[PDB]
């Protein structure tokens, strides 16, 4: 089953719980999103290497560049929120009540 | 909905990133090439339901080529048995490099 | 979960009793933990002792309703000796609603809970008696 | 024997950096009208020995820190980059033959950007933070340019092994098929080493100093491998090592010589100049060095 | 004109346009594609002998098969 | 020539390793001595634990992981 | 693990240098942020460009030339867009 | 220093993900993601890994965490550890210790799977005639076969540029 | 299920050509000239059946052909063949442009004294016929039959039977 | 904002959604969802109030984590039997993660917490385009990968989304929250019949998109946030009132009107199976979500609230808004009752 895949899936659950529960700063949430991205990258890359899946070996780098520009958009949104406020807490966002 | 301009224009621009055994830029195979060719030829002119209930044997052969689960289970059982019998001490092992 | 609801419905009803009440208390504890988990997620109790108190209250009330439902289920099935009616579980749902109103300490809620829980319990046993599948055929 | 190889690489780096300090002081002294340092012994090699051991002796900066571990963790990273960045550099036989080394070069340059940013955050109050923030900006704005140019100059040679580079430099120097690209690359090396004519106006100052000068000698050695040099007949590596050392020394003297006589740039002039003049010109040279090997029937033997 | 206005941009457009055009007038692109095609990566796989075909030569010295001769002669 | 030596060497490890297995597993019930887990009557390429199995570390580390971090 | 041995020796000798150097003597702007994101996006486009010298030996050369010129052309369009549209001004 | 070095570097990898999923200050988070990316590079280079794992290193440890630490430096302050952060770090270390203990002294650990528990020298190549490091020629496609993919990728990055300038005050 | 059919240790004893690598690399082209004519039997066996443990007689044949070729080059000129491959040995990876004058010397030896013109480029290419004695195999992918065909729906279509046949809106 | 830039952003929304429609590779579907997000972010924050900024922040966080969980499901699919063909999947766990990803992508009951908050602080055009294309884009994917889904997933999310869009919905006079809860209820309907006959799902998608376009076009004809502003629209113009009447009643789904046709065909090809109690529960909740429509109609066109002068001033100016296409969409959306055998126009 290529035992390391279990550890990288457990690492995915680590990064996903770190993405979901997050106390104060949005930057930690965005960085754990980046960690989740790295987890998918590594897991799929080891799979494609051991498969000799040599034709469509584009998945690691292209998944990487797309979700990297996603993280760029997240950085710009966090800069905009921190620009119109003092800080970038999860609090001071309780306006616009559901 | 899923559309078919991919087939309609005659430009098969996206069917090459798709499976293995499409022609790599240097003509090399993957690790489970022939299993794929027989599985695709098993389930080609098929309505994807007798693919579920008829090509099961060759699909399991392809899956155990791809992951090698139970073959590693057999090898791991051999390793654990070898460890417990060398723990016992019978036939201080000539399976390594010599008699 | 499917395993413990299957353990509840696998009992002939019928009398194989007090396993029915144990399974019904397990159902009540599970459902109380579900709804209390949503409530402690969506309230921020502050302090945490209040959160444990609210979860304990929800689990305790749902387990009590399950226990009383199973008790009068077993008693009505033994006494009437007619295991096919839904009227015994109509009595069951009304008893569960009355004790829900008892543990929330208001009586109109207990009356409406008697009516609605009795109707739903009669419908549940009635649909199990005829046979109405869970959520799907899913064929045509 | 392999740890002996590693120690014979990373023992002469202290000798090289301290003697580079005396050489830059003497060469600035003779670009100016100054002799010395020559009172401290004959011509002053014990003068870098003496001030190095003096700065070791002299009492450190009192903290005044935030996360002591982080504050020690930044310069340890800078110096271990400066040590771990001479591994794949071929003078004739490199320490590790790799499939690819130039992307490792650019990656460790980005780790130097990490060193600057971590020292800037963990340093002090807000003004030094703003200064180091501008420094990180003017450092990071050039790794676009240097990686682009390095890609376009290896595209004439197709492979990343860099021993294929020392093969393909045998006939002509690579300065002749790409002079403007190499010139802009050299300006980018002046940017990455963060010296004059580019502005930067700590602890430990000796370690940051060490990382600076090992970065300079690193870029000079990589330049001398990359754009010029000569052949290497085997079973005689002293010949290529002599010619390599002489050309790298002349280029480092030229580097400090260009430093010696130019004022520092304005910051918005620096960003303006980089983007609006190097970036379209790098793109022009890249597209022409793409479309030209498909023209002139010379695509490299990428094995 | 604009040669005095923004000169490095005009030089970039000029070298850009010649890089676009210049592969059209080129007597070497077919040479490039022949060089790039005539280099084998995999094994040159044989075949079941003959239907008595005047191709697929038996000795590798035999020049009946398609070979390269413009390689050695520049 | 390299191909022929490679084929003879991997069949040599197959023969000796199944001889070792036939010597070592005569206690467990069941256990046909040389079954492929697969169903088709085809020579599958082995999995480097059928070849380099129970060789105790040294040769399998110098064989599998050799090129991966050899320089 | 051979370069891991080199990394270990350099790391240990650097820590020896630091610890023997230490045991012995005893708001913000948007303009700061635009350049970093511009770096990030053009660096990702560099990441798309840089396998070009890997690719130049195939049997499809005109198409490679066309899409390589398309990648640098798109990068130039992005550059000229933020150039003309006051993206980097002061 | 032995066979299960891929497994051990995976242990340090999941420790790093726990080490910034405990929610520290985000510059400690950037440190944790840098350490995690370095050891992930180590894992994929152990599978070899000749290009892609050195390729991620320039992007995430070369271009992404730089801007994450940049935005940590310029936007949030966090001017002064805590119970909750280090307690979650303790429970994450406990969960990893429990899972790897049950991998070590038993057959297999199942979340809902069958992870065949031993270190992975299996599977691997049986010494084939590679000759071009198949990653290299694979990624040395995308310009012959890759018509659509690189076009939509570059187009998405261009639209990312115009999106960023519009939200940060286009034009 | 099915067990493999391994060959014995009686077929796994060929006089192996235990020679080193640089001499075998430098002695490649004329080995392609004189010998390597009956090993495309082995190549066609390997590519018509993907199954070594079967084509091993032709492996023994190419083994004895290469040993016979090195015997024939051992007995006659050149003994400075030894000088040629030790001139090409210590040059890293063995470029053939390294020791070119002694390559000309070995070619002049073998040409003026034995024959064996060197194969010009590109004559170690150029797809080559081969006849064998065994008949070519069928279906080496040992599989079952293609289980069911779909009955292809054809025939000229009738109009609608009494309209939509829904609730209403008939016709 | 430049008009060229807005035409470009609309081009990229259309490009991303068409890539989701047309591709057969999984990476391309993920690229289409991400590009749809990246393009739809600056349609919001069209003004520069902080309401749209916080709305776009919440939307970006939920949309990005949905995208990455979708990528997790695909990499699980290739951890099992691995090929990049949009077909039957090869794991109940991967299909579970994938349908929960798409349930985050488009408005579902555990995941609906961002929908009224993203719609409240934005203008009407951004809300219209996000509802249309962000409820059109996952439906093609679900229509593709239906034959390998555990049914309890889809049916649980459908039932709970219909009853949440019902019960949540009796409390808001913010018209964007009303339309958002209506979107939740109708997306529960349009997801419910995915595993039985997806022709009904796509026809319901067409009808819902045309209805919401009519409703938001009527709100863009005269800028309102509350019902009292709709009473002022009663005072200033009478034809908008009867349009609000007809379009609210066709959101209500009454058998003389065309909004009933998607309910009725769902009940038909649902009850040709053994599902009867589930249709009567769903249609009781369809009776439930008509009540806020009905009190809205009572507020707009049937009773009349007291008005303010300067409506006297607004009498002297005839109407000068441009409608994109209001009347064609209106009579396509409401008089479509005798065209039920235009069911089979779809498959």
């Amino acid at each position: 089953m290529s035992l390391v895949y279990m550890n990288i899936m457990m690492a995915f659950t680590v990064s996903l719980t770190g993405l979901l529960m997050y106390r104060s700063h949005l930057m930690s949430s965005l960085l754990c999103l980046e960690g989740m991205m790295l987890s998918l990258f590594i897991l799929a890359t080891l799979m494609i290497l051991n498969s000799h899946f040599t034709l469509a070996s584009m998945m690691p780098i292209i998944l990487l560049v797309f979700a990297a520009c996603e993280a760029a958009l997240g950085l710009s949104l966090l800069v905009m929120v921190s620009n119109t406020y003092g800080t970038d807490y999860v609090q001071n966002l309780n306006l616009l009540q559901c | 909905p899923f559309f078919d301009v991919q087939k309609k224009l005659g430009v098969d621009l996206d069917h090459w990133m798709t499976i293995q055994s499409a022609e790599q830029p240097h003509r090399i195979p993957a690790r489970c090439h022939a299993f794929e060719k027989e599985w695709i030829e098993c389930a080609h002119g098929i309505g994807s339901i007798r693919a579920e209930k008829e090509c099961k044997i060759e699909f399991e052969d392809f899956r155990e080529c791809l992951l090698r689960q139970k073959t590693m289970k057999r090898l791991n059982a051999i390793k654990r048995q070898r460890d417990k019998l060398i723990k016992e001490g019978k036939y201080t092992p000539p399976p390594h490099h010599s008699g | 979960a499917k395993t413990l609801l299957h353990q509840y419905w696998d009992i002939p009803e019928g009398t194989e009793c007090h396993r029915k009440t144990y399974a019904a208390t397990s159902i009540g504890g599970a459902s109380g933990l579900v709804v209390s988990a949503y409530s402690v997620a969506l309230k921020t109790p502050t302090s945490f002792l209040e959160g444990v108190a609210r979860t304990g209250r929800y689990t305790f009330t749902a387990a009590a309703i399950g226990a009383i439902f199973g008790l009068t289920s077993c008693i009505s099935a033994q006494v009437r000796e007619k295991p096919d009616d839904p009227l015994n579980y109509l009595i069951g749902g009304c008893a569960g609603g009355l004790t829900l109103g008892a543990r929330t300490r208001s009586y109109g809620i207990g009356a409406a809970a008697c009516a609605y829980m009795g109707l739903t319990a009669a419908l549940v046993k009635m649909g199990q008696l005829e046979g109405w599948k869970v959520f799907a055929e899913p064929k045509v | 024997m392999f740890m002996i190889n590693v120690l014979t690489l990373i023992i002469p780096i202290l000798l090289a950096v301290a003697f580079l300090t005396l050489v830059e002081r003497k060469v600035l002294g003779y670009m100016q009208f100054r002799k010395g340092p020559n009172v401290v012994g004959p011509y002053g090699l014990l003068q870098p020995i003496a001030d190095a051991i003096k700065l070791f002796i002299k009492e450190p900066l009192r903290p005044a820190t935030s996360s002591i571990s982080m504050f020690i963790l930044a310069p340890i990273l800078a110096l271990t980059l400066a040590l771990t960045m001479w591994i794949p550099l071929p003078m004739p036989y490199p320490l590790i033959n790799m499939n690819l080394g130039v992307l490792f070069m650019l990656a460790m340059s980005s780790l130097a950007v990490y060193s600057i940013l971590w020292s800037g955050w963990a340093s002090n109050s807000k003004y030094a933070l703003i200064g180091a923030l501008r420094a990180v900006a003017q450092t990071i704005s050039y790794e676009v340019t240097l990686a682009i140019i390095l890609l376009s100059v290896l595209l004439m040679n197709g492979s990343f092994t860099l021993s294929t580079l020392i093969i393909t430099q045998e006939q002509v120097w690579l300065i002749f098929p790409a002079w403007p690209l190499a010139m802009m690359w050299f300006i980018s090396t002046l940017a990455e080493t963060n010296r004059a004519p580019f502005d930067l106006t700590a602890g430990p100052f000796a370690l940051f100093f060490m990382a600076e000068y090992a970065n300079i000698i690193m870029m000079n050695i990589f330049t001398t491998t990359l754009f010029l040099g000569a052949f290497h007949n085997p079973y005689m590596p002293e010949l290529y090592t002599i010619n390599f050392t002489i050309k790298s020394l002349l280029l480092s003297i030229t580097f400090l010589w260009i430093r010696a006589s130019y004022p520092r740039f304005r910051y918005d002039q620096l960003m303006h100049l980089l983007w609006k003049n190097f970036l379209p010109l790098t793109l022009a040279l890249c597209m022409w060095h793409v479309s030209l090997p498909i023209l002139l029937s010379s695509i490299p033997p990428q094995t | 004109n604009v040669w005095a206005k923004e000169p490095v941009l005009v030089a970039s457009f000029a070298i850009a346009g010649l890089a676009v055009i210049l592969p059209t007038l080129s007597p070497y692109t077919k040479y490039s594609l022949m060089i790039n095609r005539a280099t084998p990566y995999n094994y040159p796989v044989p075949l079941r002998d003959d239907g008595n075909m005047p191709d697929v030569p038996s000795h590798p010295q035999d020049p009946q098969g398609p070979s390269l001769e413009w390689l050695k002669r520049l | 020539l390299l191909q022929a030596e490679k084929d003879r060497r991997v069949l040599q490890m197959l023969r000796e390793n199944l001889e070792e297995e036939a010597t070592i597993m005569k206690d467990v019930p069941g256990w046909k001595v040389g079954e492929s887990v697969f169903h088709t009557t085809r020579w599958v390429t082995p999995m480097m634990g059928e070849l380099y199995g129970l060789r105790t570390g040294e040769e399998i580390l110098s064989s599998t992981y050799g090129f991966i971090w050899y320089t | 693990m051979n370069l891991m041995i080199t990394l270990l020796t350099n790391f240990t000798l650097a820590t020896l240098l630091v610890t023997i150097a230490f045991w012995l003597p005893q708001p913000f702007s948007m303009k700061f942020f635009l350049v970093a994101i511009t770096f990030l996006l053009f660096d990702l486009e560099i990441a798309l460009l840089l396998p070009l010298p890997w690719a130049s030996q195939t049997t499809n050369l005109n198409t490679m030339l066309t899409m390589a010129l398309l990648l640098i052309f798109l990068l130039a369009v992005s550059l000229a867009y933020e150039w003309t549209q006051k993206g980097l001004e002061w | 220093m032995m066979t299960y070095i891929v497994f051990i570097l995976s242990i340090i990898f999941v420790m790093g993900f726990v080490g910034f999923s405990s929610k520290p200050s985000p510059i400690y988070g950037g440190l944790g993601l840098i350490v995690s990316g370095g050891v992930g590079c180590g894992i994929v280079l152990n599978f070899g890994g000749s290009f892609l794992g050195l390729m991620v290193f320039l992007i995430y440890l070369g271009g992404m965490m730089v801007v994450f630490g940049y935005t940590t430096a310029m936007a949030t302050e966090q001017y002064p550890s805590n119970k909750v952060v280090l307690g979650t770090f303790i429970t994450g270390l406990l969960m990893e210790f429990l899972m790897v203990y049950y991998v070590l002294k038993d057959k297999e650990v199942e979340i809902v799977f069958k992870f065949n528990g031993m270190g992975d020298w299996v599977i691997y190549d049986t010494g084939d005639s590679g000759f071009f490091s198949e990653e290299a020629m694979g990624i040395a496609a995308l310009y012959s076969y890759g018509t659509w993919l690189v076009i939509v990728t570059g187009w998405s990055l261009l639209i990312g540029v115009v999106v960023i300038m519009e939200i940060t005050r286009g034009n | 299920p099915g067990i493999v059919e391994l060959p014995s240790l009686e077929d796994l004893k060929v006089q192996e050509v235990k020679v080193s690598s640089s001499v075998l690399k430098a002695a490649a082209h004329h080995y392609g000239a004189q010998c390597d004519k009956p090993n495309k039997e082995f190549m066609l066996c390997r590519w018509e059946e993907k199954d070594p443990r079967r084509c091993l007689e032709e492996g023994k044949l190419v083994n004895q052909c290469a040993l016979e070729f090195f015997r024939q080059i051992k007995r006659h000129c050149a003994e400075p063949f030894t000088e040629y491959w030790t001139c090409i040995d210590y040059s890293g990876l063995q470029l053939f442009r390294r020791c070119r004058k002694e390559q000309a010397q070995f070619d002049k030896c073998v040409l003026d004294k034995l024959g064996w013109v060197r194969p010009d480029l590109g004559e170690l290419s150029k797809v080559t016929k081969v006849k064998t004695d065994r008949p070519l195999p069928e279906n080496p992918y040992h599989s079952r039959a293609r289980p069911e065909p779909n009955p292809e729906v054809e025939g000229d279509l009738k109009p609608a039977r009494h309209g939509s046949r829904l609730f209403f809106w008939t016709m | 904002m430049n008009p060229i830039i807005l035409i470009i952003i609309l081009m990229t929304v259309m490009l991303g959604t068409i890539i989701v429609m047309i591709s057969t590779h999984w990476l391309l579907i993920w690229i289409g969802f991400e590009m749809n997000m990246l393009a739809i972010i600056p349609i919001m924050m069209k003004k520069h109030n902080p309401r749209a900024t916080e709305a776009s922040t919440k939307y970006f966080l939920t949309q990005s984590t949905a995208s990455m969980l979708l990528m997790m499901a695909i990499i699980i699919n290739l951890m099992f039997s691995g090929q990049w063909t949009v077909m039957k999947l090869f794991n109940p766990m991967a299909s579970m993660l994938m349908t929960m990803a798409l349930a985050m992508k488009l408005g579902m009951a555990p995941f609906h917490f961002w929908v009224p908050e993203v719609t409240q602080g934005i203008p009407l055009s951004s809300g219209l385009i996000l509802l249309t294309w962000q409820k059109l884009a996952p439906m093609s994917v679900l229509y593709q990968i239906l034959p390998s889904i555990n049914l309890d997933l889809i049916l649980t999310l459908s039932i709970l989304s219909i009853t949440i869009g019902g019960w949540g919905g009796l409390n808001q006079t913010q018209l964007r929250k009303i339309m958002a809860y209506s979107s939740i209820a109708h997306m529960g309907w349009m997801t419910a019949v995915l595993l039985y006959n997806p022709t009904m799902t796509l026809l319901n998608l067409i009808i819902y998109i045309i209805m919401t376009s009519t409703m938001f076009t009527l709100f863009m004809a005269n800028s309102t946030t509350t019902t009292l502003s709709l009473s002022h629209t009663w005072n200033k113009a009478p034809i908008m009132t009867i349009l609000v009447l007809i379009t609210l009643l066709s959101m209500g789904g009454l058998p003389p009107l065309s909004g009933f046709m998607p309910k009725w065909m769902i009940i038909q090809e649902m009850t040709k199976n053994d599902s009867i109690i589930l249709p009567t529960l769903m249609a009781i909740t369809a009776l439930l979500n008509l009540y806020f429509y009905m009190r809205l109609t009572y507020s707009t066109a049937l009773t009349m609230f007291p008005s303010t002068n300067n409506m006297k001033m607004k009498w002297q100016f005839p109407t000068t808004k441009r409608m994109t296409l209001l009347p064609t969409m209106t009579v396509l959306s409401t008089m479509l009752l005798p065209l039920t055998p235009i069911l089979s126009i779809l498959e």
